[PDB]
């Protein structure tokens, strides 16, 4: 089975429409069908083998347009198809999937910082609002573990956050969890084994290379080995037991570097580089095209 | 420049 790491959108000089896929097995990259509308600050996810691009904002030379769009990419056809749009535009959004349903979390609309959250049902092609977070969060990292949704860090409109919370579906309720050891907005958040990882981000002073993980059983946050490159607004995903971080901004350039974290050895390594440096991409894993 | 994203503005 040839599953690839897909990266959609992003930013460099302006928001981008690129859709490219990386194959860890042979190190090759493929440029696929461009997004219908350029966008950065979006989030990506996969359901039923289909790739979804959610929210973001088109920061172009002529303006800034926050997106409420949900678009679907089918590897079998290499075509994008529009889906029902969200209730509100959500730039610097966080996304997570629970039992085939897409959760859109926080994000911004102009100067508005959302605490609202909504859930998408693919087969029915409908969005519905669920309980809002206890905190307004943009640049929020989201991940799912054991059918529970976690919203980590971000910016509430006034301060960057080290706080995090969890959503319990059966009770449509959010509960704060132990806060991170570091304030992080724009971090990459994913799940590996039984922990929620938060990598990189911005603490208000510098882009970060530190990485910490939350044990959902012990409720503690522990630092692991730091990435080689400090990065914020990075893309992140997990493939075959390892974490992959893609691009981001390090306060100097838009990174094209892609690092891989091996939990067994607690080490990061440079595995490849994107075709061009960029930040604010959406990332997910699914079957190769054709 | 947005220090978190690198984007202009």
């Amino acid at each position: 089975v040839g599953r690839l790491i897909y990266t959609a959108g992003g930013y460099f000089r302006q928001s981008l429409s690129y859709l490219e896929a990386y194959n860890p097995s042979n190190g090759s990259w493929l440029r696929l069908a461009d997004l219908q509308v350029p966008r950065s600050g979006l989030a990506g996810c996969v359901v039923g083998g289909l790739l979804y691009a959610v929210g973001g904002r088109n920061n172009s030379p002529d303006g800034n347009t926050d997106s409420s769009a949900l678009d679907c990419y089918n590897p079998m056809t290499n075509q994008w198809s529009p889906c029902a749009s969200m209730s509100v535009p959500r730039n610097r959004i966080g996304v997570g999937v629970i039992d085939g349903h897409i959760y859109a979390v926080g994000g911004s609309h102009g100067c508005i910082h959302h605490s609202s959250v909504e859930r998408y049902e693919p087969e029915r092609d409908e969005w519905h609002l669920v309980a809002p977070m206890l905190t307004r969060r943009i640049g929020v990292g989201v991940a799912v573990l054991n059918r529970l949704l976690y919203a980590v860090g971000g910016f509430d409109g006034t301060n960057r956050l080290n706080s995090a919370e969890c959503y319990y579906p059966e009770r449509n309720e959010w509960r704060m969890i132990t806060p991170m050891n570091t304030i992080r907005s724009g971090a990459g958040v994913c799940v590996l084994h039984n922990c929620i990882y938060a990598a990189g981000g911005y603490d208000g002073q510098d882009q970060l290379n530190s990485v910490e993980r939350y044990d959902v059983e012990t409720e503690t946050w522990t630092f692991v080995a730091p990435m080689r490159h400090h990065r914020s607004a990075l893309g992140i995903t997990v493939h075959q037991g390892k974490i992959y971080v893609l691009g981001g901004y390090d306060g100097h350039t838009f990174l094209d570097s892609v690092e891989c974290y091996d939990p067994d050895s607690d080490t990061w390594s440079e595995v490849t580089r994107m075709t061009s440096g960029r930040s604010g991409v959406g990332v997910a894993v699914t079957m190769e095209p054709c | 420049l947005d220090e978190e994203t690198g984007e202009f503005l």
